[PDB]
DNA sequence: AGCGCAATCAGCTGTGACTACCT
DNA sequence: AGGTAGTCACAGCTGATTGCGCTG
């Protein structure tokens, strides 16, 4: 039988009247009802995650000047690179990514595998007026990407993403031994197309265990991205994972004091004009080298240098907030008044704590439990 | 028929260059009433334009 | 010299009102002197009419809801 | 002709909704169009 | 009653008051429903109203609804009675029934299932259960001519008598006048008579909760009745129609305007219903798929009607079309049914359930009205404004621009009446201008143009100037064919112009902005089909009209089902940009020249 | 220079509004 | 002084004609 050839549905039937004019009550219901459209988690996903070292592999072919994607696909494609790294640079705190440029059966290592957004960004402007000219080679990017990654630590997760446009490649030996290494190596290889499925992009990501998808317009690779931009699950515990990394404070000079000592920046150094020499900024804990952005790795001492409150915006995962327990309000022979809000108590339901046995209103409770992550009781 | 009347309108719609008529007023001479006033009367449509000249 | 009512309007109303003096819709040829693309010179004793006529052409292509 | 652009682009920008607004004016995004946003 | 300021006032007909804003509806006396959108209860009373009252305006915040008799008779159609309807009424009312609405629904809902028309053996029996009405609808001496041979009665059992079948039109007609109206019930649960067949639909192709809701209400009880269901051209209108002959699960017949519909038809019949090429057959005179012996029949209207000689062959298939009965006649583009060739296509042929469907069922000369009997009553009404805010249907900003009137154009507009007047306000500079920069515009920012433009005379000095393909509409078959399919899958053209082709439902692609100039006079389904080639600020659809023309009006009234249905029509005066750049007729000596070639016309 | 597919014209009809004649 | 059937524009369909192509 068919659903829609029974009996009609009739939704009306739920309201009710026993005084004459209980709708009240009944509208009452349906907006306390309304609240709670949540499952109290923002993300409700994977809570937690691992330091990745990401290579972007970028078509550099003459199939790049295509107009699939207004004006060309070379264009898009950084463009919606740029967002991918912003995204995953938000999302993840002590990755890293590299960019590889193939073009010419060559692979070209565009930029060094670092956590510095900017630069990234930056290479990839420059890289926006390059020229598109002769055939990728997956092979020369795949083996760079494995000598590179070769020598990581093993509790990373080695990824390598290909943007592959064209579709012919020129490989100088043979390429499933290559997709053989990498399986060896534990390097995760994900493929994302632009014209129609190609068999070896199919074979390496099904082998080495990443995701080959091929793009339908530029919602949908924006979608692609970001669904890489996410972590992957992470083991319980490996092995001793640690690193060492500072916590450089924004220590500026003022000349009210007489410690203000204007120093040059290490980033800026490397720039054709005048280096920021600023009063002050980011001073290594180990070198006391200065340095204007984070997070940075030092480059003297090789120290990570990262933002305590970047680390710590992820701490309310480790630790979710317990639902409180739903009580009516006439059960509750307790204080009327919210514990967060001290709004007197008129609905009908009144969530208590469970450490602290206090009371909050529905309001209360969607904040506490969606934004503030902690309870004010429990915090005293 | 069809044919010969497809074409026949070319040269006819060729013909006519200007529909808009021209309507300028070609006054005639003045006639002078009392309190000074002057009429001018138009030897085209009619018109009449009455004035008071300084 | 001339006494009347200048009019200042868009140069469609302006073709209008050409129009309206020579197909004597008003009865007579009141419509004296034209001095710019916009503006032109009425006699005052009928400037009624001129604005029943405009009226009727403003709301004729309206098609009122009501 | 330079002139007979200039007399066409005055006729045609301000003939009735013009003359009338650009004077509130002087005396005075989402639902805007796309190409009223450039 | 009272007209102190002009309004009719009702405060003293409904002054119950016992909740003060408790119920979000009001009543009125004659008939109307007031709905207040803003309440906590708006799904419930949308459910409630939809069911037994057809909408006249959906805006955004209070939406308005009237009662009719079609609209309860539809209501106890379903399993809703006389008690449940009246006091779900008075449930919300705010302001207390009048006692005029309540003797109305009475009236109306009391006399519905007392006649029944049955259709057997080829044979139309009008049964009723009541004998009385039968000896009360002898008297009338309209029904007479039906009967043949003197109806010496039918003793069955329940008194039933057969009818005439080429005169069914004008007994369902009288019905109505009668306040007997007929009803058209089919049970395919239980017939053991019809070859019921082995269609089903795949368990792939998924409805929106919206078409849940026409499906339901075309089957209240486990049974099917005719009625029409009103789905935008965007929405899902062809795959409702599929699912309902799936359900029906008897042999189909699906009629559409256009040659090229029935090709649509089959190819939704092959997506979305699993049937075999040997049964699905097309029926329009161009390649014969051996209709003989189908399950589903596809064709076409103004060949089932015709007046004149028919060919041997399908004059043997028409033949063999008219000797069987027919489960759910499916009916598309139901709005030109009351035609005076396409309403005797449905009494040339015998079918239990005839299902309308259309996106547009506004239409002139008030013939919708006749189509309550002609097939039933109006079943469900899709809610745009709620269909495009689930994001399924395409939030399309409609823009009304005027264009104001050259005054080389305006004199000669003003000076002519007898007809000529078309083509001066059609042919505007302005708005040639305007439709340039809009087309360059949107080319820019790489979007798909449709540009209807009815009075092909000037869409032909209109697409040349430009140098963009369109359609002159009697071109040909391919060349239609091949420009539609080249105008979606490739980036240097993305611009077309459509003459009064697109104003019916094609396979045309998807499109984002669409700027009609010259439409036809006050055809709100013009333009509401129009609107519907759109939808699938996602995209936005331009309309030009001049200035101090009769186009002002045209567009005025032709707007006014779009505003009732929920879309509002922002007034463009200036274009941004407009001397940024260069367009066409810059200068005057151009300009002047044009009305030389418009005046040039001179068809008499 | 015999068949056969395809382009083409005739006849009827739908949609919408404009217009001449007379009780 | 007022209202309905021709009539024009533009599109559709089906029913025939009638005119160009038809093998390594
Ligand atoms: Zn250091
Ligand atoms: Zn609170
Ligand atoms: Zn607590």
């Amino acid at each position: 039988t068919k659903r829609w050839e029974g009996g009609y549905e009739r939704t009306w039937e739920i309201l009710k009247e026993d005084e004459s004019g209980s709708l009240k009550a009944t509208i009452e219901d349906i907006l306390f009802k309304a609240k709670r459209k949540r499952v109290f988690e923002h993300h409700g996903q994977v809570r937690l995650g691992m330091m990745r070292h990401l290579y972007v592999v970028v078509d550099g072919s003459r199939t790049m000047e295509d107009q699939d994607l207004k004006p060309n696909r070379l264009t898009c494609t950084l463009k919606l690179l740029e967002y991918f790294v912003e995204e995953y640079f938000d999302q993840n705190p002590i990755s890293q990514i590299g960019i590889i440029v193939t073009k010419s059966k060559r692979a070209e290592k565009l930029t060094e595998l670092s956590g510095n957004p900017r630069k990234h960004i930056t290479s990839l402007k420059k890289a926006v007026d390059m020229t598109c000219h002769g055939e990728p080679s997956l092979y020369n990017s795949l083996s760079i990407a494995m000598q590179t990654l070769k020598h990581m630590p093993g509790h990373t997760s080695r990824e390598v993403l290909i943007i592959f446009s064209s579709l012919t490649t020129c490989d100088p030996s043979n390429i499933y031994d290559l997709i053989k290494t990498l399986k060896a190596a534990k390097i995760r290889v994900s493929v994302i197309g632009l014209s129609a499925e190609v068999r070896v992009c199919t074979v390496l990501a099904r082998e080495t265990g990443g995701t080959y998808h091929v793009i339908l317009d530029e919602s949908h690779y924006k979608e692609l991205l970001t669904h890489h931009v996410s972590p992957p699950p992470a083991s319980s515990s490996s092995e001793c994972s640690l690193i060492r990394m500072g916590f450089p404070q924004h220590t500026i000079a003022s000349l009210s004091d007489q410690d203000a000592k204007p120093s040059f920046s290490m980033a800026h150094l490397d720039g054709n004009t005048e280096p920021g020499l600023t009063l002050g900024g980011y001073f290594c804990p180990q070198c006391r080298a200065k340095y204007c952005e984070l997070p940075v790795e030092c480059k003297i001492c090789g120290l990570t240098l990262v933002s305590a409150p970047h680390l710590a915006r992820s701490y309310h995962h480790l630790f979710p907030l317990d639902a409180f327990q739903e009580i009516p309000l006439e059960e509750y022979n307790g204080e009327r008044f919210c514990y967060g809000c001290q709004g007197e108590l008129k609905d009908q339901h009144v969530y208590v704590c469970a450490v602290c046995q206090n009371v909050f209103c529905v309001d209360c409770d969607v904040f506490v439990h969606d934004s503030l992550h902690c309870c004010p009781g429990c915090i005293h | 028929d069809k044919k010969v009347k497809e074409l026949r309108r070319a040269v006819r719609s060729s013909v006519w260059k200007r529909e808009t008529i021209v309507h300028q007023h070609e006054y005639g001479p003045e006639e002078n009433l009392e309190d000074d006033m002057y009429r001018k009367t138009c030897t085209m449509c009619g018109h009449e334009l009455t004035y008071e000249k300084m | 010299v001339l006494k009347g009512v200048l009019i200042e309007c868009d140069p469609a109303m302006k073709q209008f009102l050409l129009y309206l003096d020579e197909s004597n819709a008003l009865g007579k040829k009141f419509i004296i002197q034209d001095i710019d693309d916009t503006h032109v010179f009425v006699i005052a004793e009928l400037v009624n009419v001129l604005q029943e006529r405009v009226g009727e052409l403003m709301d004729q292509n309206a098609f009122s809801l009501t | 002709g330079t002139s007979s652009q200039a007399e066409a682009a005055r006729i045609l920008a301000a003939s009735w909704p013009q003359n009338r607004e650009d004077e509130e004016k002087q005396k005075l995004a989402s639902h805007l169009f796309p190409f009223e946003k450039l | 009653k009272v007209d102190e300021y002009g309004a009719k006032d009702y405060r003293l007909q409904m002054p119950l008051k016992d909740d003060h804003t408790s119920r979000p509806l009001w009543v009125a006396p004659d008939g109307h429903i007031f709905l207040e959108a803003f309440s906590p209860v708006y799904k419930y009373a949308q459910d409630f109203l939809v069911a037994i009252a057809e909408p006249v305006c959906r805006p955004t915040h209070v939406h308005e609804y009237k009662l009719t008799a079609y609209s309860l008779y539809a209501a106890v159609s379903v399993g809703l009675q006389t008690s449940d309807i009246t006091e779900y009424l008075r449930k919300l009312s705010k302001t207390g029934v009048p006692d005029g609405i309540m003797q109305f629904i009475k009236l109306c809902t009391v006399s519905y299932g007392k006649v029944k028309l049955v259709l057997k053996h080829n044979r139309y029996f009008v049964e009723s259960c009541h004998p009385d009405v039968i000896q009360h609808l002898l008297q009338d001496p309209v029904i007479r001519e039906c009967r043949l041979r003197n109806s010496e009665g039918e003793a069955t059992e329940t008194v039933s008598f057969e009818v005439k079948q080429e005169m069914i039109e004008e007994l369902q007609k009288r019905c109505i006048h009668l306040e007997y109206p007929l009803l058209a019930e089919y049970d395919f649960r239980n017939d053991s008579v019809n070859p019921d067949i082995n269609i089903d639909l795949k368990p792939t192709a998924v409805l929106r909760p919206y078409q849940e809701k026409s499906l339901r209400k075309m089957f209240g009880n486990g049974r099917a009745r005719s009625g029409v269901i009103v789905l935008p051209c965007g929405a899902g209108k062809s795959l409702v129609g599929v699912t309902a002959a799936c359900t029906v699960r008897k042999r189909c017949l699906v009629l559409g305007n256009s040659a090229v519909s029935v090709e649509q038809w089959k190819a939704q019949f092959k997506m979305w219903s699993t049937i075999d090429d040997s049964q699905i057959c097309r029926f329009t005179s161009d390649a014969k798929d051996k209709p003989i012996g189908c399950s589903v029949a596809i064709s076409t209207y103004s060949m089932l009607g015709h007046t004149t000689k028919r060919s041997w062959e399908a004059e043997r298939v028409m033949e063999w079309l008219k000797t069987q009965e027919w489960g759910l006649m499916i009916l598309d583009e139901v709005h030109t049914i009351p035609a005076k060739m396409f309403r005797r296509v449905l009494t040339i042929v015998q079918a239990h359930c005839k299902l309308g469907l259309t996106a547009t069922l506004v239409r002139e000369d008030d013939k919708i009205v006749d189509l309550n009997f002609l097939i039933g009553p109006k079943l469900y009404e899709a809610n745009w404004m709620e269909l495009q805010n689930n994001g399924y249907i395409a939030k399309v900003q409609c823009a009304e621009v005027w264009c104001p009137m050259s005054p080389e154009f305006y004199r000669e507009y003003v000076a002519i009446k007898t007809k000529k007047r078309i083509l001066l306000y059609t042919m505007n500079p302005n708005k040639f201008r305007a439709c340039q920069f809009l087309i360059k515009f949107h080319e820019r920012r790489n979007d798909k143009i449709i540009v209807f433009a009815d009075n092909v005379f000037a869409l032909k000095e209109y697409a040349i100037r430009l140098n963009k393909p369109y359609i002159y509409g009697p071109t040909s078959q391919g060349e239609r064919m091949q420009i539609l399919q080249n105008f979606k899958h490739n980036p240097k053209i993305n611009t077309i112009f459509i003459s009064k082709v697109g104003d019916t439902s094609f396979d045309l692609p998807e499109a984002n902005v669409l700027i009609q100039i010259s439409s036809h006079g006050g055809s709100r389904r013009q333009e509401a089909q129009r609107l519907g080639r759109v939808l699938r600020y996602n995209a936005f659809f331009y309309s030009l009209v001049s200035q101090d023309t009769q186009e002002m009006a045209y567009s005025t009234k032709r707007q006014r089902f779009l505003v009732d249905q929920g879309y509002s029509f922002k007034v463009i005066t200036k274009l941004a940009g407009m001397e940024e750049e260069d367009l066409a007729f810059s200068t005057k000596e151009e300009q002047q020249q044009l009305l030389q070639k418009v005046l040039a016309a001179t068809d008499l």
